[PDB]
Formats: C-alpha cells, structure tokens, sequence
C-alpha cells in the first residue's frame, strides 16, 4: 500500500489524537508546580502516566515501517523520532533493575550529609549548607574539610552503583542499533537529510575537540592570573607558581563556575559594576513593568507580541495565599496555543535579566507552532538555550539601560568598567569551558570501554590535569567516584547541551550585530529597533527540527558548523589587557607539583 | 420613510465575538444619538468618517455588527495588531467608511440579559501528517470554524475535531456589568439614498 502513504494515514492519525493527551498532561502539571498540594500530586502522575502508555503504543505502532522506503522528508523524520524506544527495550525485569539503581543513586546524592570531627553531632546538608563554606569562606583546611568530605560521603556509596548503571546502559544503548550509550546520547547531532548539509555522530567528538583548541591560548591567560591573584591570599607554600590550582580553591564544591573568584581576582576594585535596582525601587518598578518592558523589546526588533491569556494565566509574583509555589523560572508550552511563564519576580537587576531569558523561550516556542508535534523544539539541545541568552546580551548594556532612564543621562561608559565586565563575564563563560569537555569525555571513555574498570579514578585526575589544569588535594585510590558527586552525572543527564550552546551564542550575536549595523566591540552590541536583525532570527525560530541544524545554522551565520572565533572576539579586549597583565608569568602549568607529594 | 428600530440589539443575549449577529438597515427614518444615549460610550474610533457628521448623512446602506466583548481588550481590535482576536474570530473591513464603539451597558437597561462568560477563539486549523494548516479570517466575514464552535465551551482550551477542520474557544467569566462592541459601516449612494436621517 506504498509505505509512505501508510506512514502518512498513521502520522496523521497520530497527530489528530496526540493533542488531547499531551494538553491534560501538562495542565496537571501546571496545577501542580504552582499549587502544591497532595490531590495535584495524584493528578500529575495518573494523568502524565496516560500519555506515556500512549506514546508507547505509538511507538510500537511506529515500529512497522521500515525507514530505507519511505522516500519523502517528513515523513522519514517523524518514523525515525518514533523508532526511538528508549529503555523499554529491556527484559520486564532488568527494566526495575534500572529503576531501582537509578531511583538509589539519585537519592543517594540527594539525601547527603558531612559531619565535622569536632562535633560529630553537628551535620550538614549540601544545599543549603555547604554551598557557602565552598562559596564564601576563605580558609584552606574547612574547604579542604568540606571538599574531602562530600567525596567521601557520596563517592564510596556510588562507586558500586554506578557500575551497575554503566552495564545497564550499554545494553539499552545495543539493543537499539547504536554502539554504546555514547553514541545514543551523542546521536541528537545526525543529519543525514538533503545534500551537503550532513552529520555523523562520530564528527562531534572531533568538532569539539577542533573548537576547544582555540579557546585554549585564552584559558592558559585566565588560568595564570587566577592563581596568581590565589597565591595573593592563600600563600607561595600552598599555591606554586608553575603548578595547578588545587581543586577545593575554585569557588564551588566541583569547580564548575569561578565566578565565586570575583571578590578576589577583580582588575579595578574601585570602579564599581553598573546596578540599577536602586534605580528600579526609586522609580516604583512593580513586577509587571518588568515583563512589559521585556515585550517592547521583542515587538521592537520584529518578533510577536504575547497573547491575551498570557498576561491573566501566567504567575508572574509569587502568591500571597497559601499556596507553596516552587520559585525557579521556566518558560512553560502546554499545548493547544497557551503560553505561560512561572517565576517568583522581584525588583532587581537579576530578575530583569531573566524576564527576558524567559521571554525568548517562548516567543522560540510561539514561532514553531506549526510544526507537527515531534517537530516542535530546537533543531538540537543547544539551539533553545542560545536565543534565551542572546537577548540577556543585549537587554544588559549601558544604552539599553539608559534608554529606560535606569540609568544617569550624563553617563561616560567609564573604560575600567568594561574590563571589570569583561572578567566577570569570562570567570562564568571561559572558566566552564574544560570542565563540561572533560567531564564529557570521561563519560564517553568509560561508557564505550576505552578506560577500563581499573583506572576510573587514575584517568580522572590524569585528565583533570591536562584539560583544566587542576590538581586534587588529597591521594585517591579505586574505591572513590570522584565524577558522581554531581548532580548531572547521578541524575543521568547528558553535559555537552552546555558546551555546545556557549558555542552557538556568539555565533548568533555575530551575525545579529553584523545584521544591525554595528560597527564596534562585540560585547557592547545592541539588537533594538533594528527589524532586519530580527527578520532573519526569524527565519531560524520558524523552523523546529523541520530542518538540520547544520542547515538552520547556515541560514543565520553563513556556515554551516561550529565556530569559536566569535568568542575570541567578543573576549577580545580582555585578552590583550591579559596579556599585558601577565607579563614575566609563565603560561600554562607543569602536571608534576602535588599539594600532598 | 419608516423606523429602523433597534429592537434586537437591545433584548436577549449579545453573541460572542465569532458568532456576531449583524443588523443591515435600509429605507428608514434613524438616529444614533437615541442609540448611544442608552450607552456608556467608552470609545468612537473612525475610518473615512467623522462621528459628528455621520448621525446626519444620506446613505445606502448602513451595517451593524455587535457582540459581547470585554473593553480591556480594547487594543485586539485595532488594525495591525495580528493577535488572535483579528485572525481567527473578526477582522474588520476598512475599504469602506466604518466606526468603532466600545459600550459599558448599565444596569438601568433591564431587557438585555447577561451571558455567564466571555469567549473567543484562540485557532482554527486543519491538520495533516505535515503540520498545522491556520485558516484565516477573511475581511467581514465569518470565521471558517463556524459550525464546529456551535456545539458550545465549557473550559479554558477546549477543542473540537470533526474531520478536517479542528477549532479551540478560550472562556473566562464576566465581572461587573456588561461591554459590548458596535461595528457601524455605511455605504455611498450613487442613485437612490434611502438611509437618510429621522429629523
Ligand atoms: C490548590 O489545590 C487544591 C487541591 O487540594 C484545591 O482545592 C480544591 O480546589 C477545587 C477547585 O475547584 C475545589 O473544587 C475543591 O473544593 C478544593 N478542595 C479543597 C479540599 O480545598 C485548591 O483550590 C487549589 N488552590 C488554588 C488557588 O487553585
Ligand atoms: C496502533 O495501531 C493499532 C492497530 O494495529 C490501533 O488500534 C486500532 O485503533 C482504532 C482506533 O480508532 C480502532 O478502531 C481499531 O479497532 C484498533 N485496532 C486494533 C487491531 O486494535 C491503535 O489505535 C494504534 N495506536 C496509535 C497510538 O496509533
Ligand atoms: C528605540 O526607538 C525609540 C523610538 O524611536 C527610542 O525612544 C525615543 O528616544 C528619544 C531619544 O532622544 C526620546 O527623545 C524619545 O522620547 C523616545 N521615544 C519613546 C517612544 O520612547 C529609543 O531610545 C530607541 N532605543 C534605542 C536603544 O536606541
Ligand atoms: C434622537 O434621539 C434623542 C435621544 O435623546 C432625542 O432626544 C434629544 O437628544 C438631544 C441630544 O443632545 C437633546 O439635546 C434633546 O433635548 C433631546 N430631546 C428630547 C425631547 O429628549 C432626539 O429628539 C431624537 N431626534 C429626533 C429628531 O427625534
Ligand atoms: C503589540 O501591542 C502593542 C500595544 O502597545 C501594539 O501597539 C499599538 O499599535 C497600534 C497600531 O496602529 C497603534 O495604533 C497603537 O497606538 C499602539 N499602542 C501603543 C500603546 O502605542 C502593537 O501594534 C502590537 N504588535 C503586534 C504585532 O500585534
Ligand atoms: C437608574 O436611573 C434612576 C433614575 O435616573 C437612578 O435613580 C438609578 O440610580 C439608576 N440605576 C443605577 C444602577 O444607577
């Protein structure tokens, strides 16, 4: 019956009915995260467990029509979404085998605790507990105290179960068609659709290893003069010249943001950062101005005006009843034209800054709706979170903000106070940049067999050595595991949707400042009343994954891949103030000096 | 010649804004400002006319349009604002001289009733295996999802499929008293101007 046209009676049917089930589904959930109760508790998962039955009717269904006949494009990206099975490929019961190690592992890192030698009565949480011993404090044996002992809390008890998940997932991952769980976390970047716009999974590993080699002469610049602003407080004997930072030293219990170094790495401490929410509580700015003045931005450069349910629906202060709300901004789309956005706002220059982040998921989210259902997101992971950040780059500049009279008219751009920005900003952006590479490829290692059994640990800190050039403060051995003290790598999520979309958000910032005229640095660059940079982001919002993302990154940018010479030159006057700065220092680090030897 | 009276825009109940009822008067003696005096006018925006010398000229024809329709969304109505009140439920015909009132209907007029929510429609589409496919109103006339929307909204969202066409309302419920929308457009004579003024 000419599979294509059977394929197409069945995406059909499957779009009709597809619509009434995923629009209850997120309701419940919306009833829930805002109205917390026990009676939304119970709505949430007996109508969320409804679509999962149905979708996986769906995808038995789908799972018929061999993809090597159905000769449209369409037609071919909608069964191959649906083949995708997941873990319920499994034996019924290595199923809950998964689920009970997944479900331990999850609330072992949840439910952990340190208890201090002094009073072994005395303990403490995590959150909110040890984030600001590891945030605040700047002595060397209570951070060493805090570092030693979360690694040896919760790695001892995930070491023995996070080697029953890696044999669990190699199985998951071979009983679909892929290699290893590697490739079916790496296989959301496939492109095999029309010509020339093709993607193999196995090019990622080489893209990622080709773009981090231009941003490492600017890590080596960074990671010379944090330590030597480290060796400034801490002292010679402690911190070396030539070596790594050790690894409790970073401002964060994994070292993942140095932005907690501010305080002492800062260029000029007496210039200080621009801050308008003294201007903002003088000029009586409620929580509603905020999310309609972040609309005239986007009804300004070209995009929708939100919808008339929008501003009645939407929880945009947190409530003064007794509803117990969870206050984290999201940006919700359920379903049948309804777009909310749930956040607990305040006036002040964070919660501005996040209106518009917020709104830029959905004016992404009102852009697609045309698409079918499984074509309604980002052409990859990274797409979605590189338009909700390039709006926070141009709703924070000092003309922006002086055109809303946040600001004094008789301004002078004060030129210390750009490197002052530049660092704080480069302290959160470059100073990810190894890890979410590291830790990313020692889980495609050890997931694919290329580090064995023997040596997790050992290949951990030789490679946490020559990537970020950390060194670890205490000896250890194979019965620690040193990766799963976080929260992505217990919770079982994939880590390189963060490395590949601080990418994308300078590669879109070039293009929409070349766009709009800018002629300039790159980190003072303005999107606002300039409609022709906003008639080709345009033209990558109407899409989904209706095309490949290598072909929707041509239609903005100009190539069709991943580029980091945009962020060398948004970070360009701060390398050559580095380079000054760093004059007689050497650059780079020897991985042989050891805090313990 | 004889009275246009404006006996059913002033009982029962006023429709939503996609089934709006309309009221073309032709050969008759009128007088609007026994009309606007009954209301609470809260708006008279004009196209190609002026409100001042509107009540008084000699005409063709003379259209009325009126439906139930909250005035805090008084700015979904206006030209170039392409939200879903213009596109799925009624889009205003401009070639023609037209006017626009927004009234406040007191509770001193007791023979119109008060319906339980306002309502509009939020899209009207037709689907396939490779998308959505929106049907757009077209300038003064009905929206293509007329008979399907004839069945009636209970919530928020509520949609309805009958083999191609698929439409979905939006109700929410009405506080204080009533707001209705006026949609009043004439006609140019060019023999025979039979809708001239009661004086
Ligand atoms: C939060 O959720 C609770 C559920 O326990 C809501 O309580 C019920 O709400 C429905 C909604 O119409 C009422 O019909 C029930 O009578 C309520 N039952 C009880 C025991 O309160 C509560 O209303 C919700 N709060 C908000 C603000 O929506
Ligand atoms: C998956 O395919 C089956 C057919 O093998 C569908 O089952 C039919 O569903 C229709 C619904 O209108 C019934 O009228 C038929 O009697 C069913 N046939 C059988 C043999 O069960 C099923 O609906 C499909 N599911 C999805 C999600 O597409
Ligand atoms: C975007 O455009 C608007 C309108 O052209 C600018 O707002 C005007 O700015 C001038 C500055 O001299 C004021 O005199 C006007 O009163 C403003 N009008 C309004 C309606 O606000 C706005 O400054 C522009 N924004 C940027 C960043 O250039
Ligand atoms: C048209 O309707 C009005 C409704 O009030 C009639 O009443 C006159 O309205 C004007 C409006 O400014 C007043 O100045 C007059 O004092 C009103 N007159 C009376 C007797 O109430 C008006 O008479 C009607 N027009 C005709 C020609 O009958
Ligand atoms: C988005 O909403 C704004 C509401 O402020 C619309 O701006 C109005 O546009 C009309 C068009 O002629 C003007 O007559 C009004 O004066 C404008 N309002 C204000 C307060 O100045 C805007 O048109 C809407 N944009 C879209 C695309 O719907
Ligand atoms: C209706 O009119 C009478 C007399 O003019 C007045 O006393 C009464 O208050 C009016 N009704 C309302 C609701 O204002």
């Amino acid at each position: 019956q000419d599979i294509g046209q059977q394929a197409q009676e069945f995406l059909e049917e499957f779009n009709r009915r597809a619509e009434d089930i995923s629009y209850e589904s997120s309701l419940a959930s919306w009833n829930y995260n805002t109205n917390i109760t026990e009676e939304n508790a119970k709505k949430m998962n007996e109508a969320g467990a409804r679509w999962s039955a149905f979708y996986d009717t769906a995808s038995r269904n789908a799972s018929k029509f061999p993809v090597d006949s159905i000769e449209d494009d369409l037609i071919k990206l909608q069964i191959q979404i649906l083949q995708d099975r997941g873990s319920s490929v499994l034996t019924p019961e290595k199923y809950n085998r998964l689920g009970t190690v997944l479900s331990t592992m999850s609330t072992i890192y949840s439910t952990g605790t340190v208890c201090k030698i002094n009073n072994p009565s005395e303990c403490l949480v995590l959150e909110p507990g040890l984030d600001a011993i590891m945030a605040d404090s700047t002595d060397y044996h209570e951070r060493l105290w805090a570092w030693e002992g979360w690694r040896a809390d919760v790695g001892r008890m995930m070491r023995p179960l996070y080697e029953e998940y890696v044999e669990l997932e190699n199985e998951v991952a071979k009983l679909n068609g892929y290699s290893d769980y590697g490739d079916y976390w790496r296989a959301n970047y496939e492109a095999d659709f029309p010509k020339g716009y093709e993607y193999k999974r196995d090019q990622l590993i080489e893209d990622v290893e080709k773009t981090f080699k231009q941003i490492k002469p600017l890590y080596e610049q960074l990671h010379a003069y944090v330590r030597h602003q480290l060796e400034q407080v801490y002292g010679p004997e402690l911190i070396s010249s030539t070596g790594c930072l050790p690894a409790h030293l970073l401002g964060d219990m994994w070292g993942r943001f140095w932005t907690n170094l501010y305080a002492l790495t800062v260029p000029y401490p007496n210039k200080p950062n621009i801050d308008v929410t003294s201007a903002m509580v003088e000029k009586e700015w409620d929580a509603n101005k905020i999310f309609r003045s972040a609309e005239a931005f986007f009804i300004s450069i070209g995009l929708d005006n939100m919808t008339e349910g929008f501003w009645r629906d939407s929880m945009l202060t947190e409530p003064t009843d007794n509803r117990k709300v969870v206050c984290h901004p999201t940006a919700w789309d359920l379903g049948k034209n309804d777009y909310r956005i749930k956040m607990c706002t305040k006036v002040t220059m964070d919660d501005f800054l996040t209106a518009h982040h917020e709104m830029g998921h959905i004016e992404y989210d009102m852009a697609y709706s045309g698409q079918p259902y499984l074509l309604r997101s980002g052409a990859n992971e990274g797409f979605h979170e590189a338009v909700g950040e390039i709006m926070s780059l141009s709703a924070a500049t000092p003309q922006h903000l002086k055109s809303l009279d946040l600001l004094e008219p008789t301004f002078q751009e004060d030129e210390e106070t750009e490197i002052n920005f530049l660092l704080k900003q480069a302290l959160t952006i470059v100073g990810t940049m190894p890890f979410t590479y590291m830790l990313e490829k020692w889980r495609w290692m050890v997931f694919s067999g290329e580090i064995t059994k023997q040596e997790w640990t050992k290949r951990w800190w030789d490679m946490k050595r020559e990537i970020v050039g950390v060194v670890e403060p205490v000896p250890h051995d194979e019965t620690y595991c040193d990766p799963a003290a976080l929260f992505h790598v217990a919770n079982d999520y994939s880590f390189i949707r963060y490395y590949t979309r601080t990418i994308y958000q300078f590669q879109f910032q070039e293009a929409l400042c070349k766009a709009a005229n800018h002629t300039g640095p790159l980190h003072k660059c303005d999107i606002t009343n300039s409609t022709a940079a906003g008639d080709r982001l345009r033209k990558l919002l109407e899409l989904g994954r209706s095309k490949p993302w290598t072909e929707a990154l041509e239609n903005v940018t100009g190539e069709k891949y991943m580029n980091a010479e945009p962020l060398l030159h948004y970070f360009e006057p701060l390398f050559e103030w580095l380079k000054k700065a760093n004059s007689g220092r050497f650059i780079g680090w020897k991985t042989d000096w050891a805090p313990y030897s | 010649t004889q009275e246009c009276d404006f006996t059913p825009m002033l009982t029962g109940t006023p429709p939503p804004i996609y089934n709006f009822k309309r009221l073309v008067f032709t050969n008759c003696n009128y007088n609007l400002t026994k009309l606007l005096s009954l209301f609470q006018v809260s708006e008279f925006s004009c196209h190609q006319v002026s409100p001042s010398s509107l009540a008084t000229g000699c005409y063709s024809s003379l259209t009325v349009d009126y439906f139930a329709y909250s005035t805090d969304m008084s700015s979904y109505l206006q030209p170039g604002s392409a939200g879903a009140i213009v596109q799925f439920n009624y889009k205003q015909d401009f070639s023609n001289p037209t006017c626009r009132v927004l009234a406040t209907v007191p509770q001193n007029l007791t023979t119109i009733t008060k319906p339980s929510n306002y309502a509009y429609l939020t899209e009207c589409y037709k689907t396939s295996a490779y998308g959505k496919n929106y049907l757009y109103n077209a300038p003064g006339a009905y929206t293509p999802c007329l008979s399907l929307a004839s069945r009636g909204f209970s919530t928020k969202y509520q949609s309805h499929s009958d083999g191609e066409l698929t439409t979905t309302g939006y109700i929410y419920p009405v506080t204080g008293n009533l707001q209705m929308a006026f949609i009043i457009s004439v006609q140019y004579g060019t023999d025979t101007n039979s809708v001239c003024p009661m004086q």
